[PDB]
């Protein structure tokens, strides 16, 4: 029961997804061939959350891999843990999106989404109790931004009551990987604010600082970054898969983390994160884990929480700990930083403690934050969008696929509303 | 799964094609024929046959038969399909009219047939790579004739073209301004993105960094061959951040009529002087934005950048690229246009650049090719238009063009279109 | 008891028939020489259904192979399991039909049918209890369409009370193997609607999709297609040959599958059907077998059931299963797709469960469907026929053998009546 | 069990017969005689004797004795039955009247006797394969005389004929229009299906795809020999979807007087250029419907198709054929007539085509022969009729024909019949 169906999209999503299943399979003891060789029996009790069983002990991920080009999937199946996936779930086209939201959404993915849903429904109908859908993509491209948002709309229209959570890689402020990021991002956000319950925003620039400052990693590959993203993805779905003192279902987080419908954008974090040479200088106890979780330099999003206030916060601990330490430390953070927390919410921390930690770590903790400071990200995108849109920078590529300038204005207006809404609820009562 | 149809028109394109297909064969392990001795990589450019013969997915066309005949007698004689090598009876005599109206009308129906036979054999069509000269003859007339045919039969499919733009001072023909404008008029609405290179600029690079005082056309073609390999590397090889041919269109073309990016290749370094260089990512990336290393003799700082595509190769860490681009963004000398805060497209590929045996480039670990769309190129078009006005004021050579199917009205229409293009460049260069 | 006499006709019938006996002999343990070398004794208990015994353990198929040309039979006896047949049953002429129904029916087979019946009667009179006749042919040719329908009329006139079932290969909509298909098909259908109890319609185009989509077969020979047809032919006659929890005689299907006399055209299916590389990703259980049996992409006929409603449906399962799963799954299909089932029939599924599955498969299931959507096939043929008949396209070849234009009008009128009848019973009560 | 009686009339048919029986002997392992060194395949064309001598089931007839005498002296001298080779005293002098009225009356009773002796020796009669020239002489007069005799003695038995149709421009005789129409008038009601080939068209194919600039008549005959082998392959060899000779009649003949299908053979490819070709089913199938590959110089797109028979060979997957034909059906350029939604007859045979030693065709894995009945041929008949009208208006050569048994009335009757045939083609080309 409480099954999760994973849905890939684009190059970024597939790359992260491949790493995600490498991590998930590791903690569940699944070999790359699909066989189970774990030690503990607790990792096999709730294996149905992510995997479907087959004859001979083969466990198949409940994952759908989709992209408009064959290359990224071909890389996925060739790489480690690539044969674990079911071949029928590789729903791909031939002519890719050129990093334009219009093509992936209206022109290219429109003729392929119907096939994708034929695999999503088949996976969904095989669940004893469907909990939600898990989507990994990027907002800065065409396929993930365009095609991913198209699937979100289709599923939310077909499964209204199931929780939809997205792990989106957000464009960075410092430098870009694509000239048309503002167009892709603004249009994609127009669909997320309406058809998802919790989106975990992450930017590559922030992860570079984590590798540079904390991990002291001098040659950070994209595989290294995907490991950090995979860690937080696994953390938010541990209470479904392992026992714990105080459990926290995905919906249990949404209620505690989403006061108003549209303020559901989170910036994640993880701990412990230390370099190889500095590991022998750490106590590795609850007091210090909570000390760095709330640090602005350990969050995988660019926005600094110091520039705004936290509406809500979640700390999903893993490993055997003293619940007194967790409750006291969370309260201690609340008291010291009372200026950083919205006052009309008396308690701003949701605590979850899972008994089984990740492999190789005695203790672990994932940080989730719904902060009013995230409006900085959206407002920065709006400034970039209006500058390009003010003189029709690239619309002929988007309008050539069927879009209209009216849609761009609607997307911009909705983004401004969201930024304003975040500012409204940043002020005290009366 | 991916594919590219390469059409090499004229002497420049055909001769550049030999450098390109000598390099693709090297990178994929082919043996100068279709034979690979005892894989999804080579499929992009080479079609396969049961015998083990890999056939290039290219068409060599030239109204003149001298250059293509040399291919039929050279080392790569057994490589190309005999019908792919299409030769005419007489050349265009450096005349746009002959290539487009008189002679091209007897060869276009044949080359387009082989394009039809190649397109339907592909699992999925991705675009076209057209190599031709801007100077004139077959590269100006026939290319425009073929480009318009493709825009009808294949429509929205990508159509990229590589052109040897006329040099500011160096010139090998007397009527280049006539031909250059005429092809430009008939290719703006049929071309998605045209990459420019100049003979004079590469001569300077081959003598300023490569320590060679005697560049031939063979040396230049090999430098051009590397650029195309960097562009098409994503399809051929795996990488960290892949870029497709259809991505170049929306990334580098803000407006439909401004689609002429420049070209750059940073680590153009001799073998001897490579022993005293670190060749780290920051220095090669910084080298791209220097005027001394551009492949087209147009100074970037005379105008504002509006789109840049950095295509890295080899051992490149994305963290270094992120920092390297950011520091460039900080510099006030490198001025982008106001309406493009999002100015960089980054592509990282794991396959390093392969050095052609007998070449000049060093065994570089990592290389970057920059495709920059800059307003400075408007000055070059202005210079080209100025030459046309002088000759046309006297009707210097019009009787040749008018006598082979063309009309006087085309000269007025062609130049008026370029005047609009120069005006369009002025509008994009100003904000508010 | 309950013997079945198999009757071949034409190239298509003989080709399928040869594969049919290769499959039947396999599950009964009969060597190509006629000897029995099976393990289980249950496969020898009811061997009399298809075989006659001879001295030394030789078992002879109760099959009659007939065609107007010697070539196809000569290929049959030369191929594997070709010597198993009795030589006397090869009733063939010399001058073949040129793919015209008139020659095989009126001119060429008229002088050969008398000899064929001399073997059919001899086979029939040797049965302890004759159940019916099994005919394999094609509607698109002359011999199968012409001569086959002539035998149907002769036998039905000579054995009125015995069940006549035909397995006919129907012309495809996408592309043709013969220019005169509409003439041959329409005339052949005029005889089937009156002189057979259940015809299983199959088209080569549909089988190509099954090989392409499901089996992922890249070099599908005609032998591969005949295997699919043979599988469904065997499935509909398993309760006669093996024990099971809930048996279903051929007549037991006809009563449950034929509400009105002329609506007896079925589109078959089979399961499981998976590729070699996707077999390790399947649970192979009752819930999923029934999931693909009703899929429109797994039926060996072109007509999509979604365009009409099912009058009746039969699911003959094979292998040891939980009868609860079968009953629940059949009901589940009934409830979900209630729009696809005729309402004035309260129950639209007939279930049969045989204990012994086909060799190499733990479970198997054959799908039979009497759908009002099959009128699309007949109406498409009618459009092709009228276009040719509107200006005497090829009648001189048919009228030259003795046919008359009046007969063509009668055949067309009867076809239109059948199409109309299918439409009448597609609407709800009152 | 199956059989075919081959009558080769005139120089063209006799010379074509040598190519045909040189190929049948090859495909069946025969050794240029009746001897097979230490099977139901060869029985279709060859009769067997206790000595091990396989005797061709063919009749070679010619009023002239030069060409048949060459056979009696050539390598296949010991193959044919001596009485099968029937030679006259004097030729027809390119005159229809001589072949039909004067000389043919002294040889028809002899050739028909050997047909009688062959027909009664067959286990089952299937049809006739008649090879003759349309130009004139024995191929126009004697063929009509023999065809009418067969239609009486053998009636409903199939009678197929292969004819070398006159070329549009090339012509080797001055009175072909007279002879061509005269034989057409007397063979419409006695022939079931006539397959047409033109010397000019095969010359183009032999020089456009086969890289041979010096075609002789030997080269053309070998190309024709392959076509007949493809037609008769089903009887000789096993296959996936067999087609009989009696099937061609109802499949390609919609109306009794329109029974002139064209002919095509797709993989006519040189050995050298075959190394750069995939030669898959879709491309060979698509090649059939191209004007550049038709064996008769009549452009298919000038009219509408009404019947096509695709006879595949070798390693051919029926799934590929199904898809290949379907995509052709989609194309709007390939326009079939409205009243024939069911337009394709498919035949697949396992035996690949055998290359005659010393030939030009490559060792192709799979080949397809297309027999297309198209309304475009009506234009060719119109051209032929036009030539007749000019000469007959002046009575250019009538005195020769009238002086050897014929009458003036036949010219009017013969041409009036052709006018009806051209009108009949117009009726079939229109709907509603
Ligand atoms: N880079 C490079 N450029 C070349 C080469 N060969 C010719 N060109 C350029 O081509 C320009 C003139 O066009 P051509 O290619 O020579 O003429 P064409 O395309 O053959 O057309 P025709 O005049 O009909 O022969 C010259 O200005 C040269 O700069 C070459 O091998 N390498
Ligand atoms: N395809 C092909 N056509 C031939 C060949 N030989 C002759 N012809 C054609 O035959 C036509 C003339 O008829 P012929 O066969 O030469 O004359 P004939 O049938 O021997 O009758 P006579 O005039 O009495 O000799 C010419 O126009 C040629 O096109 C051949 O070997 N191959
Ligand atoms: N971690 C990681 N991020 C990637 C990878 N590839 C692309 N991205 C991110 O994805 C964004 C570019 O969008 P992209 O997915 O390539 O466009 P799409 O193919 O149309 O979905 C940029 O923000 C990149 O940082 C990868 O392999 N790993
Ligand atoms: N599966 C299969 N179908 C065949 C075979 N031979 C012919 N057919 C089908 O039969 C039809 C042709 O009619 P055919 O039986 O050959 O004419 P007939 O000999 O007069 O009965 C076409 O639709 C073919 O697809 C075969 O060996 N296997
Ligand atoms: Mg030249
Ligand atoms: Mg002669």
């Amino acid at each position: 029961m409480r099954e999760i169906v994973h849905l890939q999209a684009g190059q970024c999503g597939n790359q992260i997804g491949a790493k995600f299943w490498e991590v998930i399979s590791d903690e569940h003891g699944i070999d790359p061939t699909g066989a189970y060789h774990g030690d503990s029996d607790l990792q096999l009790e709730r294996i149905n959350v992510y995997y479907n069983e087959a004859t001979g002990g083969k466990y198949v991920p409940r994952a759908v891999l989709v992209d408009l080009e064959p290359g990224t999937m071909d890389s996925v199946r060739s790489g480690p843990f690539g044969q674990i996936f079911r071949p029928d779930n590789f729903v791909f086209g031939q002519s890719g999106a050129g990093n334009n939201w219009a093509k992936g959404h209206y022109t290219e993915g429109a003729e392929l989404v119907d096939s994708v849903l034929d695999v999503v429904r088949k996976e969904a109908e095989s669940c004893d109790c469907l909990q939600g859908f898990q989507l990994t993509h990027s907002l800065g491209g065409g396929t993930g931004s365009g095609m991913g948002t198209l699937l979100i709309s289709k599923i939310r229209e077909e499964y209204p009551d199931r929780i939809m959570n997205t792990f989106s890689v957000v464009p960075s402020p410092k430098v870009s990987d694509t000239v048309v990021e503002p167009y892709n991002a603004t249009l994609s956000v127009h669909q997320l604010v309406e058809n998802t319950d919790e989106t975990y925003c992450i930017d590559n620039e922030a992860l570079y600082d984590i590798c540079f400052r904390t991990l002291k990693l001098t040659t950070p590959t994209y595989g290294d970054l995907n490991h950090l993203v995979s860690a937080t993805m696994s953390g938010v779905t541990t209470c479904l898969r392992f026992p714990g003192q105080l459990n926290a279902d995905l919906r249990k987080l949404a209620v505690n983390m989403v006061p108003f419908p549209r303020l559901h954008f989170f910036m994640p974090g993880f701990a412990p994160l230390t370099s190889r040479g500095s590991q022998q200088y750490r106590a590795l106890t609850v007091p210090e884990l909570t000390q760095q979780m709330f640090d602005a330099k350990n969050m995988m999003a660019a926005c600094d929480p110091r520039h705004g206030r936290y509406l809500t916060v979640a700390a999903i601990f893993r490993g055997r700990m003293s619940m007194k330490e967790v409750d006291e430390q969370m309260l201690n953070v609340q008291n010291k930083n009372s200026s950083y927390f919205v006052e009309w919410i008396p308690n701003n921390v949701k605590t979850a403690v899972c008994d089984i930690p990740p492999r190789g770590l005695k203790m672990s903790a994932t940080f989730i934050g719904n902060s009013t400071a995230i409006q900085e990200l959206f407002k920065r995108i709006s400034e970039q969008f209006t500058a390009m849109f003010r003189r029709k920078a690239f619309l002929h590529w988007y309008t050539g696929e069927g879009m209209d300038e009216m849609e761009f204005t609607e997307a911009e207006s909705n983004m401004n509303d969201l930024v304003s809404e975040y500012q409204q609820y940043q002020d005290a009562t009366a | 799964m991916r594919e590219c149809i390469s059409v090499h028109i004229g002497q420049a394109g055909v001769q550049m094609g030999n450098a390109c297909w000598e390099l693709y064969c090297l990178e994929h392990g082919i043996q100068q024929d279709g034979i690979i001795p005892d894989d999804s990589s080579f499929g992009t450019f080479f079609s396969e046959t049961g015998s083990g013969k890999h056939v290039p997915r290219a068409v060599f066309v030239d109204l003149e038969q001298t250059v293509i005949g040399e291919i039929r007698t050279g080392h790569y004689r057994s490589l190309f399909h005999p019908e792919q090598l299409i030769t005419g009876k007489e050349d265009a005599a450096n005349n746009y009219a002959r290539g487009h109206y008189t002679i091209g009308k007897e060869i276009v129906d044949s080359v387009l047939d082989r394009v039809r036979k190649m397109a339907d054999q592909c699992s999925g069509l991705q675009g076209f790579l057209i190599f031709h000269s801007f100077g004139g003859g077959t590269g100006s007339g026939f290319t425009s004739l073929l480009m318009e045919r493709l825009s009808v039969d294949y429509g929205k499919k990508s159509k990229l073209e590589f052109s040897v733009y006329p040099a500011p001072q160096i010139s090998t023909a007397v009527v280049e301004p006539y031909n250059s404008i005429l092809t430009t008029h008939t290719t703006l609405e049929h071309s998605d993105c045209a990459f420019m290179v100049d003979n004079e600029a590469i001569y300077d690079i081959c003598n300023r960094n490569l320590d060679i005082e005697r560049p031939t056309y063979t040396n230049l073609n090999r430098l051009i061959g590397q650029i195309v390999s960097s562009i098409t590397a994503s399809l051929r090889f795996d990488g960290a951040l892949n870029v497709d041919l259809t991505e170049f269109q929306t990334n580098l073309v803000p407006y439909p009529r401004i689609h002429f990016p420049l070209v750059t290749y940073s680590p153009i370094i001799s073998a001897e002087k490579a022993y005293h260089e670190q060749l780290s990512v920051p220095e090669i990336t910084n080298a791209c934005f220097e005027y001394s290393n551009q492949m087209v003799k147009c100074d970037p700082r005379r105008g504002k950048y509006m789109a840049c595509c950095l295509l890295y190769r080899g051992d490149v860490v994305p963290k270094d690229v992120n920092a390297a681009i950011a520091t460039i963004k900080t510099r006030k000398s490198i001025q982008f246009v106001d309406w493009c805060p999002t100015g960089f497209k980054v592509g990282i590929n794991y396959q390093p650049p392969t050095a052609v045996p007998g070449g000049d480039l060093a065994k570089v670990q990592r290389a970057v090719c920059m495709l920059s769309n800059t307003t400075a190129i408007a000055e070059a078009w202005a210079r080209l238009d100025h030459k046309f006005d002088l000759m046309y004021s006297k009707r210097a050579f019009v009787h040749w063009y008018v006598g082979e199917g063309m009309e006087e009205g085309e000269f007025s229409e062609a130049r008026e279109d370029m005047a609009a293009l120069e005006k369009d460049y002025e509008e994009v260069g100003t904000e508010s």
